[PDB]
Parts: C-alpha cells; structure tokens; sequence
C-alpha cells in the first residue's frame, strides 16, 4: 500500500538511486516516473461487499419505517 | 540533410489508468492528451525521441498521473 499512498516518495527516491546508478554508465536521467500500480482484486471485492452490507442496513432502516 | 517530414501540425493522444483510489475502489479513468511537436526546437523530438516521439512519451506519464491523483480521490 505504500506504493499507492507514497507513490511520489517512492518515485523520487527511485529517481535519486537510479540517477546515481546511471551516472556510472554515462546516462543522465531527466525524469523518473512511477506509473504502474495494481493489487489483489479480492480485497476490493471484499470492500464492496462490506459497502453492500452497509446499504442493506440502510434498506432495513427504510423497512423499519415500513414496519411502524 | 536527411529530412523527414516532421508534422508540427497537431497529433492527439489518449491514455487510461486503473487506479487504487482512496476507497481502494478500482477507478478506471481515461484522459485525452493533446501533445504537439515544436518547430524551432524540432531536435529532441526527431531523433532520440524518434519519429515516434509522442508514443515514447505519453503513456506511463498519464498512468502515473491518474494513479497518483485517483489514489488521492474517492469514487
């Protein structure tokens, strides 16, 4: 998750390390961009199911109105 | 002078990104980038950016942009 939240810091420190490593090979690195980032799907699926349970609670609330 | 007919007239682009947003919802965002080529600074374009400069340039910068800013933005 540090790669989602701290994308920019990872990109910058990667930039520093990559610039100092590329200096030994005669290539000046103008920009260093962290661009790809993906993770397990089932985590998002579980989060969505959690939201679904919350919305089911909301439905049960409207049914509580129904039920008075 | 090798020429190659460089098109300083505009050529557009479009790139997308699946981001893990703030709610960690998979946010697929598209983004149409209009990058154009220069005349009195044709160099960096033509050779080492290649005739295919825009292709070499835009894709993963757009990806970084969308993922950084959408991990920052909720659904």
């Amino acid at each position: 998750g540090e790669l989602i939240t701290q994308r920019e810091l990872v990109s910058r420190q990667v930039s520093d390390d990559l610039t100092e490593r590329a200096a030994t090979f005669g290539l000046i690195l103008d920009d260093v961009s962290l661009t790809h980032l993906t993770f397990g799907k089932e985590f998002t699926e579980a989060v969505e199911a959690k939201q679904v349970a919350q919305q089911e609670a909301e439905r049960a609330r409207f049914v509580v109105e129904k039920a008075e | 002078q090798y020429p190659i007919i460089y098109d300083i007239r505009a050529r557009p682009r479009k790139i997308s990104s699946p981001t893990g947003s703030k709610d960690l919802q998979m946010v697929n965002i598209s983004l149409r980038v209009l990058s154009r080529p220069n005349a009195q600074e044709l160099p960096s374009m033509y050779q080492r950016l290649g005739l295919d400069y825009e292709e070499r340039v835009l894709p993963s910068i757009v990806n970084e942009v969308l993922k950084s800013v959408v991990a920052k933005f909720n659904a």
